[PDB]
């Protein structure tokens, strides 16, 4: 009764890769921000 | 003790107080040269034989130390000029003022 | 030198560079280490990677070391291997930093990458403040920024303070020594100029454009007043109407309520205010309130 | 000389090297050993190295030793067995340096490898700071840094402050006694110039370039204030609009209000400031407050 | 003499020696032995090696006996038998070493190989530092350093400080007395000249080099400020600009903003300095502001 | 009893206290030459007629 396939409490994906970085802009500046929300 | 002109006096008066920033202060509150720091954690404060000043804290089973009381030598202990407010100055007698730590 | 003087380059700007560093050489007016523990556990760290571990368990009370914060400019166009500038502050509980010496430094940007390297030994006045230093090419530069300089046939003229005038006017100056179209307003701070492609011609264009001379409209009335250090500043344009003005222990010299003259340009101003006989302070006051009744023809700013 | 004071060339420039080291021979005025265990450590580890073998359980309290801090710049093309001056800065609880001697001590690059080897005997001044000394060629350069100099056709001059105005200035001044297209700028701040392909040829080329002699062009108008030192430097291009300024216990010499007249020039930009009776302390504030209102055409800075 | 005092042979350079001992003879002025054990271990090392085996559980307590490092210079093409000079310097807790002779020490290298053999009367001056001292001939020789020294036909000449155009023209001047071809400059601080094969060839060579006079070109224009002991030292290439100088008590003697007037040369530039009525301390923060402005037309470096 | 400066003094109080190295010591904390290590593992420690 144990081996009957379940569905977990928290499905999916339980990790989430960072997404890398947009290039930066060439304005002489060192902070550089990503689209903003 | 440091004067407030920045001319440093000697004194014997052993009383001394922890100031509103640490220091050990001369009953007048005048500065006690080599400058000793006490923290606020501090439970008790402990002046050794050779005026190493260690101060316990809580959760530290060793006792933080704080500084060294250094003891002026003369060679002239008579001729002192007395200023007044219990501090002796080096007159042209008693020059030279020898710092050592207490015991040697 | 007005163009020069009044307007930024487009992509010509400075940024701000930070770090976390060590100062060592003082005469005893170090932290106390005791209440500081990052200056004790980065003089431990800088030991470790030079060779030499200290125990965790040991009591460290150092007096001739301070934890100091290095803050810098990177400037327009910076090369790898040129020297900036920096400014040394301390961080916890030390007492000066006279003839202290900053250790190697690593300069941060916002981006969190280091830019420049800092090391050298602090200048401190000696009233004077005993805590703030600063290094004369202190740091070198081991970064570049990329930059678009040289691409595109157009370059922002970016104007220091708004102005409608002030835009129209450089407009009109770059488009008589440099040709018909050379020259477009975008709005009141931004002149857009048309350079040739390529990034030598780009120079020797901003070369000729930076030093012309423009003259300077008339830039709007205001007052400035300065409340924590009690100063008051008015530039030509500032104007007054006839109105009265009283206020505690000034008087005609004969009532308390003393007639200002109206007034057209600035000497017949300064004459009317001063005819009050009024302090700084009570003057502030005095002119808070004439632009609140409206004699004041001008703009007041309280900085 | 002017091109060698302006300007910078790439690929030429200075190090930093740090290390660590123990100073011997001091008059009783090293560390307390005690608070500073890396100093009784790093002895022990040296006379472990030197062949004695001191007890691990044992207590050392030394008079005559102190733990400092060697800084050094490793200059351009620095070969091995040449000498630098190196500065040695104490480190814990140690009242001076006065007569010590520095032992051997490597000194690390940012890549944590030795680049030199210091030794030698401080110069303490003897208000002169006691813990901070020099040691001039205290340091010998063990190991070389490889370079790109001599190889391509292109060389960059980096200015050291960044202006289109010089950069095309020098670059024309290069034009004119080198060649119809011996330069190009290519920014505010970078002149390329083209070299003969070898490695003496190069140092020929910069040679005749280094000592020529540019005429320099308006700078800027900058007023700088130091406030931790308390002092003002304005350069020759500051002007002045005309406009009031008052200040707390400063008046007509009769009201507070002090008209200060437009100026054009350095000299009268002077006297105009000093017709004010101001203290340079009332003059930051009254140069600030004239920044925010626009009498003061010039860019305040503050370092 | 010109280039013997300018630059170095490559190859021919000074090592670092350092070595352990102990001076004996001190009027009661020694390590008190109770707080720096190694003094009294490496006494009964000596006795052990001499035969003379102390109790291992004993109490030794001198006054005569101090723990010294000697350190000293390993001179080019050193060979066994000479003698050099050592300083030697106190390491724990020892009040002089006034009259005190230095034991049997060998002078490790870096190598931690004996290159020198130490033994002598230390002489002190006698304000004066007491534990330190140096011995003349105090060291004798041991191991020599094989060289590449007549081998091949180059050899570098290093520049002490770096310049394109005396690299330059210390090349001229080798080319101008010694044929077409004998010098050619490698980089700034580098000038590699051909010498014959040989051994004593090379040696005759660079006798004939070494005295030849150059004549110095202009050297850069630098400002050295030491905060540490208050200096200030400024070159002949020092020029100023035209600009106002404010600082705290300093006035014109009458305002507090001071007008410097350009300066062309040095003369010119101390007497405009000198009007100022500025110390030195406030000097420092003088000149430190005006490079920030840009009136000082030189690089300031703090030392 | 050796002394912190290193000299020799001389007691008469044999009221001994083991220290946190082991070692006898004295009630104010001055060490009792000639030495004595006490081990952890002591059960019992003794100090017979012949001071063994």
């Amino acid at each position: 009764c144990a081996w009957i396939p379940a569905k977990p409490l928290v499905q999916g994906a339980t990790t989430a890769q960072p997404i890398p970085g947009p290039v930066p802009v060439a304005n002489g500046s060192i902070f550089q921000s990503a689209q903003p929300i | 003790v440091m004067l407030p002109d920045g001319t440093s006096a000697y004194t014997r008066d052993g009383s001394f107080q922890v100031d509103q920033n640490g220091q050990l202060v001369t009953a007048g509150g005048f500065q006690v040269q080599p400058a000793i720091t006490i923290p606020a954690n501090a439970l008790s404060i402990t002046i050794g034989r050779d005026g190493v000043v260690s101060v316990t804290q809580q959760g530290q089973a060793a006792p933080v130390q704080v500084g060294q009381l250094n003891l002026t030598t003369f060679m002239n202990d008579t001729g002192l000029e007395s200023i007044g407010e219990n501090l002796y100055i080096e007159t042209q007698s008693s020059g030279a003022p020898n710092e050592s730590t207490p015991g040697l | 030198e007005r163009i020069r003087d009044l307007t930024s380059v487009q992509g010509v700007r400075e940024n701000s560079l930070i770090g976390y560093g060590l100062v060592v050489g003082l005469d005893g007016t170090g932290d106390q280490t005791t209440q500081t523990p990052f200056t004790t556990q980065t003089l431990n760290n800088m030991l470790s990677q030079l060779g030499i571990t200290v125990p965790t368990g040991t009591n460290m009370q150092l007096k001739n070391v301070a934890a100091v914060m290095v803050t810098a400019s990177y400037p327009p166009f910076a090369r790898q291997g040129q020297t900036i500038d920096v400014v040394v502050s301390s961080m916890g509980n030390a007492k000066s930093l006279r003839g202290g010496t900053l250790l190697m430094t690593p300069l941060k940007g916002v981006d969190s990458q280091v830019y420049a390297l800092a090391q050298g030994n602090i200048l401190v006045g000696g009233v004077n403040q005993l805590n703030g230093g600063r290094i004369t090419n202190g740091a070198i530069i081991e970064r570049e920024l990329p930059t678009q300089f040289g691409a595109g046939n157009t370059i922002n003229l970016q104007l220091n303070d708004e102005d409608f005038t002030m835009a129209q006017q450089i407009t009109d100056a770059i488009n008589r020594a440099r040709g018909y179209g050379s020259a477009t307003a975008l709005d009141a701070r931004t002149v857009q100029v048309r350079v040739p492609s390529g990034n030598s011609s780009q120079v020797r264009f901003l070369a000729d454009i930076q030093n012309m001379e423009v003259n300077v409209t008339p830039q709007d009335a205001k007052v400035v007043i300065n409340s924590r250090t009690g100063s008051v500043v008015m530039n030509r344009e500032v104007t007054l109407d006839s109105c009265a003005v009283a206020q505690g222990n000034l008087s005609v010299t004969g009532g308390s309520l003393q007639s200002v003259r109206s007034s057209a340009n600035l000497n017949s101003v300064v004459r009317a205010l001063n005819a009050l006989g009024a302090t700084p302070m009570d003057l502030m006051s005095i002119l808070q309130s004439m632009q609140s009744a409206g004699c004041l023809r001008a703009k007041l700013e309280i900085i």
